[PDB]
């Protein structure tokens, strides 16, 4: 049982990058990437995050990608410039959650077993 | 030295836990597994292999990576206990196949049938068709207990290339005795 | 000749010779896969060893505030401080 | 025991085929299967701690 | 060996289509097919006289398995057991078949429960608390089975049985109730459950009915044609009013277990009108 999360401010800025990467070919109106976080006590902290290349159709909506090659190198990395900082969960835009979410986050409870998933808006912000 | 990127597609169902194929089924499998990976490895030293399961689940356990023993540590603790699921095993196969890091291979899928299909022969067909305009080879291999010689998996193998295609060889398996000398007879170096 | 009890005995004998012959290179290399395992737990516990900046040893001389006070090093000049959250 | 050996002495082929075919079953997998995914495990170690 | 099931061939009606598809099926060393197919004979209704003519060949499937589902092994030993009718042995034959699928595979929970079921018939209280207690301590890391639901929340509507269970079986019994849902099993088990379901709920203390359980329809879909006055006393909880009529005539109807608490009804109801006439 989590208490809560604390947002530091570089993660959700490092969102709309990556939302603003993809957006000259931003189709999918989704971007999914893993939510680096340091577990401090019932209450959850967040410091970093990065992104991995997902697809997803609505065609049959369980077709889709996660990178597990992806996410251990890149995180790898992460690990070895910091060994403080490992990950918590993921995170997705898009304001409207999808049907494939029980599949992401039943995925990846074997790297965290409390993971956590993240919705942000980039749009809405009013 | 042609450039592709191989996808192998096994069973994790539960019906490969039975003997007919004298060891284990699984062991028949991940044999056949051995061999198309050393195959599309020292045929050509430049192209990836990953694997997708199908029964219960469909997962990317290994990324289309270069290194076979990657695929071999991951054929241990397999787990035969699913329940076969084909229609969305072969979209979730060729997504990987749009996620190719070098866009000059080619692109082929190999699968592994040791359980009976239950799925609409209009649902493939639009998948074949799809595939036709996806220009994806699928050869499709039979295992385990089967319903031999489906209309449905015949006329997907036809309707994966027509008129005048590559013709990418169904096979079929005698149940018995056997290695993967059946399977590399033809197929393996003429699909 | 087909099976004169013989070219059976003889038969379980090899291939019985085989499978105990492989099965033992099996464990071996098994068990050294074991041990290069607890050589990898104390690397990675030396690259989480790798930020110990320090902390530095003082006294509480007296207390200002609640959350200020009077600290000194054991060889160096006087200071105020605070705590962290909790403390 | 007595039948255990005793029955591979009265008996041709359900003693001796079966184990002609439960060893190359094995040997054509445990040798071969085992000790290759237990090479790619040995070979990226020493790739790794080093 | 094929020759023990050719004696034992009879008494499984339409014998030679069956049983001779039977041997064919283990000649080709298959083990599902064979394997949901000889469950599906023990189902098969008849007396199934011949359980020492196949126990003795479920044993010897037992003995070189090494590939079969253990859930559906203890599925189908569980008909065994039942057919024994024996509860000498049927104890230590029963541990002998738990010790000898001795893995991490999540059939030796419901284990634990056969060992309960034939507990919590003799030895009623020394021990049955303890394998009660065991069964939730392994009911972890993986809730998707709900047959670990099944069988230890009907090894707890057995404990049902015992002085100090009402409010715990009224919690428990809608438990079950909502692990599994579909109807799949005869109005005639499933209008009895909501009939002892009404009655826990009524003899229990912190409860009072617990309304739009009302709702739900395995109690009022199934008996709003007998037993009326039990949904008509419940909706008169929920109404808040006294009205002596109808509070008695469930008394008139139902004499055992709810005269002797008929004042304990009346202080319910004086307690209960409060809190729906403030509101």
């Amino acid at each position: 049982a989590v208490q809560k999360v604390v947002v530091h401010p570089l993660v959700l800025l490092s969102v709309v990058d990556h939302f603003n990467r993809i957006g000259k070919v931003g189709n999918q109106k989704r971007v999914v990437g893993v939510l680096l976080g340091s577990w401090q006590k019932k209450v959850l902290d967040v410091s970093n995050s990065f992104a991995v290349p997902f697809d997803e159709d609505d065609k049959d909506d369980s077709v889709w990608f996660l990178d597990h090659d992806y996410l251990e190198n890149m995180y790898g990395m992460f690990k070895k410039v910091n060994a403080r900082e490992r990950i918590v969960g993921w995170y997705h835009t898009g304001p409207k959650l999808h049907k494939n979410d029980i599949a992401i986050n039943e995925l990846m409870k074997r790297y965290c077993p409390n993971s956590v998933l993240v919705i942000i808006d980039v749009k809405p912000k009013d | 030295m042609v450039l592709e990127s191989t996808m192998v597609c096994v069973d994790n169902s539960e019906y490969m836990r039975n003997g007919d194929f004298l060891p284990t089924r699984l062991q028949a499998q991940q044999d056949a597994v051995n061999i198309v990976c050393h195959s599309k490895t020292r045929s050509n030293p430049e192209n990836n292999v990953g694997l997708i399961t199908l029964a219960n689940d469909c997962e990317v356990l290994t990324t289309l990576t270069p290194d076979t023993g990657r695929i071999l540590s991951k054929l241990h603790t397999v787990q035969p206990k699913g329940k076969i699921t084909f229609c969305t095993g072969i979209r979730v196969a060729h997504l990987a196949l749009k996620h190719r890091q070098g866009k000059n291979h080619k692109m082929r899928i190999i699968a592994f049938v040791g359980s009976p299909v239950e799925d609409n022969e209009k649902d493939l067909v639009k998948l074949a068709k799809r595939l036709k305009k996806e220009k994806v080879n699928v050869d499709i291999i039979n295992f385990g207990e089967e319903e031999v010689n489906t209309e449905k998996l015949t006329a997907f193998v036809n309707t994966l290339n027509g008129k005048d295609g590559t013709g990418s060889h169904l096979v079929t398996v005698p149940p018995g005795p056997s290695l993967a000398d059946a399977l590399i007879s033809s197929p393996i170096l003429a699909g | 000749m087909a099976d004169p009890r013989d070219k059976a005995l003889q038969d379980y004998r090899k291939k019985l010779l085989e499978h105990k012959e492989i099965d033992g290179r099996l464990k071996e290399l098994r068990e050294q896969l074991k041990e290069l395992t607890k050589q990898y737990e104390k690397s990675e516990n030396d690259l989480k060893a790798l930020q110990s900046v320090g902390q530095i040893v003082g006294e509480v001389l007296k207390q200002l505030t609640e959350e200020k006070f009077i600290v000194k090093a054991t060889n160096g000049p006087r200071y105020v401080v605070g705590c962290r959250r909790q403390l | 025991e007595q039948d255990g050996i005793g029955e591979e002495v009265l008996k041709m082929s359900t003693e001796e085929i079966i184990q002609r075919t439960r060893l190359l079953d094995s040997e054509i997998k445990i040798m071969k299967s085992e000790v290759l995914r237990v090479t790619h495990e040995l070979q990226a170690m020493k790739d790794k701690i080093k | 060996v094929p020759g023990f099931l050719q004696q034992s061939q009879n008494s499984g009606p339409g014998q030679p289509a069956v049983w001779h598809r039977l041997e064919e099926l283990y000649t080709k060393k298959l083990w599902h097919q064979l394997t949901l197919q000889v469950l599906d004979f023990v189902q098969d209704p008849c007396f199934a006289q011949g359980d020492g003519l196949i126990k003795l060949y479920e044993n010897f499937i037992s003995e070189f398995e090494h590939r079969v589902n253990p859930l559906s092994l203890v599925e189908i030993i569980l008909h065994v057991v039942r057919q024994m009718t024996d509860p000498n042995v049927a104890l230590t034959f029963l541990e002998k078949t738990r010790e000898k699928v001795k893995s991490s595979d999540e059939a030796v929970i419901l284990c634990k429960t056969a060992i309960g079921a034939l507990k919590l018939n003799i030895g009623d209280l020394q021990v049955t608390k303890e394998t009660i207690e065991d069964v939730e301590e392994m009911l972890n890391n993986l809730p998707g089975v709900t047959s670990v639901h099944s069988r230890f929340y009907d090894l707890s509507s057995k404990y049902y049985q015992t002085i100090g269970n009402h409010a715990s079986y009224y919690k428990d019994a809608l438990r079950f109730l909502g692990c599994v849902d579909i109807k799949d099993l005869p109005v005639s088990e499933q209008q009895e459950r909501a009939f002892t379901l009404g009655l826990a709920g009524l003899l229990g203390e912190g409860v009072f009915n617990f309304g739009e359980l009302l709702m739900h329809p395995v109690l009022e879909s199934l008996r709003n044609t007998d037993r009326q006055w039990l949904i008509d006393t419940l909706y008169a909880f929920n109404s808040g009013n006294v009205e002596r009529f109808q509070t008695l005539k469930t008394a008139w109807g139902q004499q055992p277990d709810l005269a002797a608490n008929e004042a304990q009804l009346l202080r319910k109801i004086q307690l209960l009108c409060l809190m729906e006439m403030t509101f």
